[PDB]
């Protein structure tokens, strides 16, 4: 029984709401955004559900209107303002004389799913700028959205150019844990498959003799849970209780502690 | 006959792949692909190539860098100043005393590629189209049509047309077939106008389809055929351009150039 806070950062209409509904095998009521939002708005929605035998208080945070403005210089600021606000309210709890840490609702972002549009080249200018502002504050999981757009040969070379650009620019992304020996080999291939090439769909297409979530084209059927088609099953493995707990621990012991050092020295503590 | 076609759109939409698919050209042998750190403040550049196809001389005016920059600080200047420069050069040539064979470099058509990954037009799309719709013939094109189902394709087409009406964007309109041509030309005309804006798929690759080796895109779940009208609008776009090339030239001369000429010749 714990909270889990997912931050979705992607361009408008990239498939964020769909992929959320596909990951949890449900549907969270959200509204389609327009492209004419003056600023990026951070919109959170909290849901009480059970995933992987956990009483989950899930908060899905959407950066509304990302990538829509003609001028996108400080597009990251509303996102950092939200992330920093949750670090701030948590630090206030620690600084209380009479505290209540066990009843406290942890609102800190534990995952950031960064949807990369499948252009087929490298990274956009907005992806590089924003991820560099977020990599020391959230656990970034880069994903290639609408991956049913990219053929397997293009996707292979596309992943390499994306990862190569994160390395050369020094973007720290999340890494699935390799410490415990039971999940060493499996997490090694989870990290090796980043960025995950995902496809989201809640519509059910009959394939053979089964109703499977998929997208129906005149030329074929993209099965969401087919690992030859996309990496949705691999991404969903972040929702097992082991990986959720690690994403929360890194959030606390690394990103929050870095914020904490900065705030406390700003406040005057030694 | 000369014909200049301008191509504008967000990088990575299959623009170069579609253009080479239209006439089997290799217009981009050496292509500057900047990294993400480089395109933070990338300027928009004009790159023009001229090739002979059968017979006429085709010029493609590409605009690398468009949309790459984080901020747009007059990201339309290089494009607009190019369009005006060709107008200015024609006026100077046709005004000369010893004008002789006049080389028409005016832009006759501008393919604006629209992303299929959104809900519709982005503010950059509307601002640019309204910035040139009194200067060139705008042909909106939905790039990478294979990212959309048929119901998603119908919705995006209807919405784009509605947002064009909403922001008063002037796009090229195909001429109505005057009551003289065959029934074949009459049906082709109303079919092309009913599929606007064209959602197209380009490909430089061979695939197997229906027992033949044709151009298309290969996926684990299926094959998209470039020349299958039941898959995308490539043939309808190519047919539209070929059969309406002269009219695109005529509207350029009679409407956009004459409006430029007056808008300048006074003061
Ligand atoms: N080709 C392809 N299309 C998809 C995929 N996932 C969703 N879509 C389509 O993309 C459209 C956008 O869906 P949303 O999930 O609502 O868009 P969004 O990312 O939530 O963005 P907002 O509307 O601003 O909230 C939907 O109509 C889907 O049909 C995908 O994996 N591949
Ligand atoms: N899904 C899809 N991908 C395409 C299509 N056309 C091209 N691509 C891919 O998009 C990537 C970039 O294409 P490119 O033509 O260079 O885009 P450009 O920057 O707009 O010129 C390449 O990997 C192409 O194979 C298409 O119709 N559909
Ligand atoms: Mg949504």
């Amino acid at each position: 029984g714990f909270s889990f806070n997912i931050l979705c950062v992607g361009e408008t209409g990239i498939g964020k709401s769909t992929l959320m509904n596909t990951l949890f095998n449900t549907t969270f009521e959200t509204e389609e955004a327009s492209h004419h939002e003056a600023c990026v708005r951070l919109r959170p929605q909290t849901y009480d559900l059970q995933e992987s035998n956990v009483q989950l208080k899930l908060t899905i945070v959407d950066a509304v209107g990302f990538g829509d403005q003609i001028n996108k210089d400080e597009s990251y600021r509303p996102i950092v303002d939200y992330i920093d606000a949750q670090f701030e309210n948590y630090l206030q709890e620690e600084l209380k004389i009479r505290r209540s840490l066990f009843d406290y609702h942890d609102t800190r972002i534990h995952v950031c799913l960064y949807f990369i549009t499948p252009t087929g080249h490298s990274l956009k200018s907005l992806d590089l700028v924003t991820m560099k502002k977020l990599d020391s504050k959230v656990n970034i999981i880069p994903i290639i959205a609408k991956a049913d757009t990219i053929s397997k040969s293009e996707l292979h070379k596309f992943k390499i150019k994306i990862m190569g650009e994160l390395v050369s620019n020094g973007v720290q992304i999340y890494q699935f844990p390799t410490d415990d020996e039971a999940v060493a080999e499996i997490n090694a291939v989870m990290n090796a498959h980043l960025p995950f090439a995902v496809v989201g769909s809640t519509e059910e297409v009959k394939v053979g003799n089964k109703l499977v979530r998929a997208r129906q084209y005149p030329w074929g059927v993209v099965q969401v849970e087919n690992e030859n088609h996309c990496d949705f099953v691999k991404l969903r493995e972040m929702l097992i209780r082991v990986n959720m707990e690690d994403l929360r621990e890194q959030t606390h012991s690394r990103h929050y502690e870095l914020y904490r050092r900065c705030k406390l020295e700003e406040m005057g503590f030694q | 006959f000369e014909f200049t076609l301008m191509v504008v759109g967000e990088s990575g939409l299959g623009k170069s792949t579609l253009i080479n698919s239209l006439f089997l050209t290799d217009l981009y042998p050496e292509r500057v692909i900047p990294g993400a750190a480089e395109k933070i403040e990338r300027t928009v550049q004009i790159e023009a190539s001229t090739v002979e196809i059968e017979k006429l001389r085709l010029t493609v005016v590409d605009t690398p860098g468009y949309g790459d920059a984080i901020n747009c600080r007059d990201c339309f200047k290089t494009i607009i100043s190019y369009i005006d420069e060709q107008f200015e050069r024609y006026l100077h040539d046709e005004s000369g005393l010893n004008r002789r064979h006049i080389i028409d470099n005016r832009v006759h058509c501008c393919f604006y590629f629209i992303s299929p990954f959104g809900h519709g037009l982005k503010p950059l799309d509307v601002a640019f189209m309204k910035a040139i719709h009194n200067k060139v013939n705008i042909v909106p094109v939905i790039a990478k049509a294979d990212t959309l189902t048929l119901k998603e394709r119908e919705r995006l087409k209807k919405r784009i047309l509605d947002e064009i009406e909403e922001h008063n964007i002037k796009i090229y309109h195909l001429p109505d077939a005057e009551s003289d041509e065959d029934e074949d030309f009459k049906e082709q005309t109303r079919l092309l106008k009913a599929s606007i804006p064209f959602s197209v798929v380009g490909s430089n690759q061979l695939i197997e389809a229906k027992g033949k080796k044709v151009r298309g895109r290969l996926y684990p779940w299926g094959v998209v055929e470039v020349e299958n009208p039941e898959h995308n609008d490539f043939l309808k776009l190519r047919t539209m351009l070929i059969t309406h090339m002269q009219d695109l030239q005529e509207v350029t001369q009679d409407l956009h150039y004459e409006n430029f000429r007056s808008e300048r010749l006074k003061r």
